[PDB]
């Protein structure tokens, strides 16, 4: 039992760890702890390497031993807190982080970890403060700097934005050049001016973390099917998602599994998350051929075994590097063909994914180098929404003349019966828009809006206030049910001037960048009386956006903020705007479908990353190419023309209002059949004896 | 409470 002998083995393991050989490091750390057990450093190092192998319980054990041996070991506290956070023990993580700060007030890593815990809980102001404290203790701290950079992005804090972006690029440059895990998350990387190669390298590295966690399983490669004989001529497709529930993913594709052709396909749905009781989860469980709750199988080795023995041919990754992802399942390759579909707007960077389902308008062959996987093109757009199914009451509308189409709006499944009950109704032809003229009925509706009342009854029909949806029917409010009443939606509800062009953007404020606010300021200045409609998403960003708005010459009233609303109210109130200004940095993907379903045109400026070219692809599939701008000048000009030429605004709004139903954008049955065609191409390729290659 | 941001007049 020689401590110097164990010290030499410990340093030997540290070298082997720094050579990316986690298993040799493990062997030597345990070798050191067998020579001299009371070796606090060896316990913590073996804990760190076991933590990244995924053996959290064992890592926690060795962290406690190191802290027992030397209680002043603040580093073991913060790293034990990281282990507890990975175990969903946030309570214990806080105690570890705060006890480390108590023991060593100058220990920056504990402050940074405490900032991360606040960030994960939505406490962005407090996460910012703790990151700043950590950077004050340790100025060179890439994890603290990059995470703080994301927080400032979330709240639209653009102080020293240009210098920050350059520092982020250099940090990623260095970390990639030193074979270290980049401090920028791959999902965040599409917000900073990195090279496409930098982005792909970040994604590849975050995917190799999965390999480090599955290599400890020692699982042998699987035998994959080579035909459809056992499947009865059916192609077995497995959709893996942690978002079968009240998540935007289900809001886009919940009707897709039920629309597969049962003669050719067998649909497997693997939920990575437990049942949240929402109707989205109910619909997918009912309509899918099989539904497997992989959240009941934590072991990725066994969960991959379950997928393999189900006989999946094409396994679809709908998470990417997002919350709830379990891409270790895809790393064990239980299926012969593995593809990325919707949940992640980027490349996996890794080789356990073979394809990425996209379109030619979002992923052109020129930028086909930003994707590690091969490209699988869909006919028009890879993007789909379930708005035709979730919000059919928004299929037709009516207005009240106090003749705009977006000032006092009515929607309802039983609307046409109510309009026929009224004596005088004017039909503005275009299919057409009824107008309720000013009369005792209209007076009562406006009184209900003004008085703050929840609902009224007119000729026996239920007239509901658009702001009271959640107390009239909570599942109608969340989009789980179609409203059974008639809903009134006015500009006075949200403070929109009744005589103004209303530009809107209901995306999260993290997608706005200083240049985008500059373009919007230019557009608002050139269109007199126009307003910009944004959401408190988050609310702490509202003063920051307002501050930069004043700097660009816009007075206070030019930008109007409104609270975030339930899914149904959010989509319905998009009817009140005239034009939607999309965020060029990161396009509104689900928000883009939401605004287009309302019949509201959307000006976009496609970029180079997939995240920046989705809205353009949506507009191309819709059939509105005049809304797609090739540069900043054209983006501003298009929006100004829509805002100043009311006749042109009227024609384009009618164009969107009709092509939402006519174009394939919202036709889920078409999308599924084309998805099936692409699936069959991929299998024909593979069964012919071909490793994955581009599809068109 | 569902009051509007401003009110619509006669
Ligand atoms: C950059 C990014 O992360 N993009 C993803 C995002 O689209 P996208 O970026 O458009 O959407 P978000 O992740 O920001 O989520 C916004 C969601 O909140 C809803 N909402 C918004 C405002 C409001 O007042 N009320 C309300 O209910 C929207 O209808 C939408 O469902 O989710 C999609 C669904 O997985 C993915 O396909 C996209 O790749």
């Amino acid at each position: 039992s020689c401590p110097t002998h164990a010290d030499s083995l410990n340093n030997l393991a540290n070298i082997k760890r720094e050579q990316g050989n986690i298993e040799e490091a493990v062997r030597l750390y345990r070798k050191a702890l067998e020579v001299f057990p009371e070796f606090a450093a060896a316990h913590s190092n073996l804990a760190s390497v076991l933590q990244q192998q995924g053996k959290l319980q064992e890592a926690l054990m060795h962290y406690k031993e190191a802290i027992r041996i030397s209680p002043t070991f603040a580093d073991a506290y913060s790293n034990m807190g990281n282990t507890l956070k990975e175990m969903q023990d946030v309570q214990g993580a806080l105690q570890c982080y705060t006890r480390a700060i108590q023991i060593n007030p100058a220990f920056a890593d504990a402050h940074s970890n405490l900032a991360s815990i606040h960030k994960d809980s939505g406490n962005i102001p407090e996460a910012i403060a703790s990151y700043r404290t950590a950077l004050k203790l340790k100025p060179d701290f890439p994890d603290a700097y990059c995470n703080l950079a994301h927080c400032l992005q979330i709240v639209c804090d653009w102080t020293d934005y240009d210098e920050r972006m350059k520092k982020l690029v250099s940090i990623v440059a260095d970390q990639l050049e030193k074979n270290r895990l980049p401090s920028v998350h791959p999902h965040h990387s599409m917000l900073y001016p990195l090279s496409h190669g930098f982005r792909k390298a970040i994604a590849e590295r975050h995917g190799n973390l999965c390999l480090d966690k599955i290599n400890v399983l020692h699982k042998p490669p699987y035998e994959h099917p080579k035909d459809l004989k056992l499947s009865d001529g059916r192609l077995r497709v497995g959709y893996v998602s942690s978002d079968f529930g009240n998540h935007p993913t289900s809001h886009l594709m919940q009707s897709i599994p039920g629309m597969h052709n049962p003669d050719k396909f067998e649909v497997f749905c693997y939920a990575l998350s437990p049942d949240d009781g929402t109707n989205f989860r109910v619909k997918v469980m009912a309509e899918a051929n099989h539904f497997i709750d992989l959240s009941q199988i934590p072991c990725n080795g066994k969960a991959a075994d379950r997928i393999h023995q189900d006989g999946i041919h094409i396994l679809v990754n709908m998470n990417g590097y997002t919350k709830g992802a379990r891409n270790e399942l895809f790393a064990l390759r239980p299926a012969p063909i593995q593809a990325m579909w919707l949940g992640y707007p980027g490349t996996s960077g890794a080789l356990f994914m073979d394809y990425i389902i996209t379109d030619q308008e979002t992923s052109p062959a020129e930028v086909a180098e930003q994707y590690s996987e091969k490209l699988a093109y869909m006919p028009h757009t890879f993007f789909i929404g379930d708005h035709a199914n979730m919000f059919p009451h928004l299929k037709k509308k009516a207005v009240i003349d106090f003749i705009y189409d977006n000032r006092i709006v009515l929607n309802g499944i039983d609307l046409k019966a109510f309009l026929d009950s009224l004596p005088d109704v004017k039909i503005v032809k275009m299919l057409n828009m009824p107008v309720i003229p000013m009369n005792t009925i209209a007076e009562a509706v406006i009184e209900m809006i003004n008085r703050g009342q929840i609902q009224i009854t007119i000729n026996g029909f239920s007239i509901s206030n658009g702001l009271a949806t959640t107390q009239i029917n909570n599942k109608a409010a969340t989009g789980e049910e179609v409203p059974r009443t008639i809903i009134v939606t006015t500009r006075s509800q949200y403070g929109l001037p009744e005589d103004a062009i209303v530009y809107c953007n209901f995306n999260q404020l993290y997608k706005i960048d200083p240049s985008t606010l500059q373009m919007w300021a230019n557009i608002l200045k050139r269109v007199p009386n126009s307003v910009l409609w944004l959401l408190r998403f988050p609310a702490v960003g509202e003063p920051n956006i307002q501050q930069y708005a004043q700097n660009m010459g816009l007075p206070q009233n030019r930008i109007i903020f409104s609270p975030v609303a339930p899914k149904e109210e959010h989509v319905r109130r998009g009817q009140l705007a005239d034009v939607c200004l999309d965020t060029p940095l990161c396009n509104g993907h689900t928000t883009g479908m939401d605004v287009l379903w309302a019949g509201t045109p959307m000006v976009t400026m496609p970029g180079e990353t997939l995240a920046s070219r989705v809205a353009a692809s949506q507009l191309t599939c819709l059939g509105c190419l005049e809304l797609i701008a090739k540069n900043r000048q054209e983006y501003e000009d298009i929006a100004v023309k829509l805002g100043t030429d009311l006749e042109y605004l009227k024609k384009v709004r009618g164009k969107v209002w009709k092509q939402r139903i006519s174009s394939p954008l919202f036709n889920t049955k078409q999308y599924t059949m084309e998805l099936e065609r692409l699936y069959l191409q991929m299998w024909e390729h593979y069964a012919a004896g071909n490793k994955p290659d581009h599809m068109i | 409470q569902f009051m509007p941001v401003y009110q619509i007049y006669l």
